[PDB]
């Protein structure tokens, strides 16, 4: 702790204990009234802007400090469908600027959270932003620190916060760790397991061997859809069938995900897939306490309810069909 | 010194209004109301000279509803209004405060000037500066908010301090008020803090002072009040509109004595103000 906080924290051993952490969530939910200066574009702009500021708030040296054009921010790159089929799509010929064995989805830098000199000390947090981004994929920007003051990250948090809802979008915050290790954090938080009324693998209304080649989880992820819900992991091994070319790993860390996770576009439960088909569902507390109950107890109605489940599963089976 | 006063449907201007100017440079003129909705604003349509003309804009925002889009709306006015004319100052209100806590209050205040701030930031403009007041009908922060937003459209603000602060040197005076016969707005004081409670004693003072005066008309304004205590309030009316209202404590002397030389060396203050053309 005394090595790394002396400024000797290149190193670069896995370290068994971790600092202070919060990752933030990017969720699109609205568009503003005026602002027009198209709904699907207008959140690339903030998206940009968003990591406009980030790297303009860059920690600099007092040499840099008095000197007087700052380098372009790095591009985020978009696409369609689950991300492996990006990484397999990269294997076209032409340019080197898409996506760089192992690969780092994220880039990491040292910002200056205090600017104005309100406090007597140096603050420096350290952030993470994704290279990726799609519209039905949340976006992580995550926030790693050891010994600055937790009241100038929270307004740096809340003019990234204003700066997101002059466009659309909007920045959530949700646990660092997995849904399912809270019970063995926090005894007193919410937790709830689903096992859904209809089961899709087994059901003789609903059932293909081919559709289970294609997605064996296509009746959850629809019926997650339609509940309002965003995919949180991105990376992971649950959803999408194809290769890779090695293992990835992310900016901050080996990504040590059991399951898929899931975020509400509200930003107030968190949802978690299971691989027998049952679903974990909990409440964002964090976002409750800075910023109710029914909704999570009318998705829990439609997973254990058999008609509307049934309709939604008929839904998926009718998209399916035609 | 012609104020604009601009906000949406149903922010209370033509209240603010009504309360203050029916209960040029310095006197309260009628000023010029303009509802403002959200739309496209059209790139100069002839509203140069408007603002051109405008000594300082005030804007007006409803602290009960949702103010993001009223913030975004008062950035696009300021975006021009700064382009047009580099010199005018920019007034924000924060109306309808009388229902909530301090706390609230100082966090919503802060909140809309770092909202203002970041706004202005986004659009490019640079070296602007605009106040912010917590104002309300109900209390004396609407009559104080317009006393700065006319005190910052006088230039000889410095020079009615030193003579006030001098006659206030000269006479015993606690704390002397010079303000104005319609809408109770003070223009000038001393460097002594402007107390809340003294302020409402001079103005419900004034409003005595004229409605005694209305009751008894059809045959220069004068009135001495003095209380218990031996502490004297007194009345003269300046050149056109402007009244001077000033706190004299006795400090255990005479009290015929202490109003001859007060109103001598308010009569010499007088014919000072006589010379300089404050009035109107
Ligand atoms: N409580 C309170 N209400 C106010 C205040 N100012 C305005 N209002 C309310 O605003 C309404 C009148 O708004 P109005 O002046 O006609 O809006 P405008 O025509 O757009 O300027 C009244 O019903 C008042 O209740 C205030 O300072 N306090």
């Amino acid at each position: 702790i005394d090595q790394v906080l002396a400024g000797y924290g290149d190193n670069l051993i896995d370290r068994k204990w971790h600092g202070f952490r919060a990752k933030y969530v990017v969720l699109p939910t609205d568009i503003p009234p005026n602002t027009y200066s198209n709904p699907e574009e207008i959140r690339v702009e903030g998206l940009r802007r968003l990591i406009g500021s980030i790297t303009r708030s860059r920690l600099r040296t007092e040499k840099e400090k008095k000197g007087r054009r700052e380098e372009i921010q790095p591009e985020v790159m978009f696409y369609t469908g689950p991300l492996y089929n990006f990484i397999n799509e990269q294997q076209t010929s032409l340019e080197s600027s898409a996506i760089n064995p192992i690969l780092m989805l994220s880039n990491s830098l040292v910002i200056d959270v205090d600017p104005a000199g309100k406090s007597s000390k140096q603050e420096s947090c350290t952030v993470h932003y994704d290279r990726v981004h799609n519209p039905d994929h949340c976006f992580h920007i995550r926030l790693e620190w050891l010994t600055t003051t937790p009241k100038l990250i929270d307004d740096l948090v809340g003019n990234w916060s204003r700066l997101c809802e002059r466009y659309g979008l909007k920045m959530i915050e949700i646990p660092w760790e997995e849904l399912c290790t809270i019970p063995s954090v926090n005894p007193f938080h919410s937790f709830v397991e689903i096992k859904l009324a209809i089961n899709p693998w087994e059901d003789p209304e609903f059932k293909d061997r081919e559709l289970f080649a294609k997605s064996k989880f296509y009746y959850h992820v629809y019926l997650l859809k339609a509940s309002g819900f965003l995919l949180d992991n991105r990376a992971s091994k649950f959803l999408q069938n194809q290769d890779i070319e090695f293992d990835i790993m992310y900016s901050w860390g080996k990504p040590q995900f059991k399951y898929v996770q899931y975020i509400h576009h509200t930003g107030a439960y968190v949802a978690e897939l299971r691989e027998n088909g049952c679903l974990f569902l909990a409440p964002n507390n964090i976002y409750i306490s800075r910023v109710a109950q029914k909704v999570i107890l009318n998705f829990k109605s439609t997973c254990l309810d058999y008609q509307k489940l049934r309709s939604i599963f008929l839904d998926a089976k009718e998209m399916w069909i035609t | 010194a012609m104020v604009l006063l601009m906000g949406v449907r149903r922010c209370g201007k033509s209240s603010i209004c009504k309360v203050v100017f029916h209960n040029s440079t310095l006197i309260d003129l009628a000023v010029m109301e303009l509802p403002g909705q959200l739309n496209y604003f059209e790139p100069s349509y002839d509203s140069e000279r408007l603002f051109k003309s405008v000594g300082a804009l005030v804007y007006v925002i409803d602290s009960q509803d949702e103010y993001i889009n009223a913030i975004t709306n008062l950035a696009m006015i300021i975006e021009y209004a700064y382009k047009v004319n580099p010199s005018i100052n920019i007034e924000v209100l924060i109306h309808k405060v009388d229902g909530l806590s301090e706390d609230f209050k100082v966090d919503a205040q802060r909140d809309i000037m770092q909202r203002t701030g970041e706004e202005l930031l986004e659009l490019g403009l640079d070296g602007v500066q605009v106040s912010f007041y917590l104002t309300s009908i109900f209390d004396h922060s609407i009559y104080e908010a317009f006393s700065r937003i006319v005190q910052k459209l006088i230039p000889e603000l410095s020079f009615l301090e030193n003579m006030l602060d001098n006659l206030i040197q000269h006479s015993k005076i606690e704390k002397a008020f010079l303000f104005d016969v319609n809408s109770k707005i003070y223009v000038s004081t001393d460097s002594n803090p402007v107390d809340i409670q003294m302020y409402e004693v001079c103005s419900e003072f004034i409003d005595v002072t004229i409605d005694l005066f209305d009751l008894y008309k059809a045959p220069e304004l004068q009135n001495v009040s003095q209380l218990a205590n031996g502490v004297i309030i007194y009345l003269r009316q300046m050149i056109r509109g402007l009244a001077l209202v000033a706190i004299i404590r006795p400090n255990g002397t005479d009290m015929e004595s202490c109003l001859t030389v007060a109103d001598y060396n308010i009569d010499i203050f007088k014919k000072g103000l006589e010379d300089i053309w404050a009035n109107a």
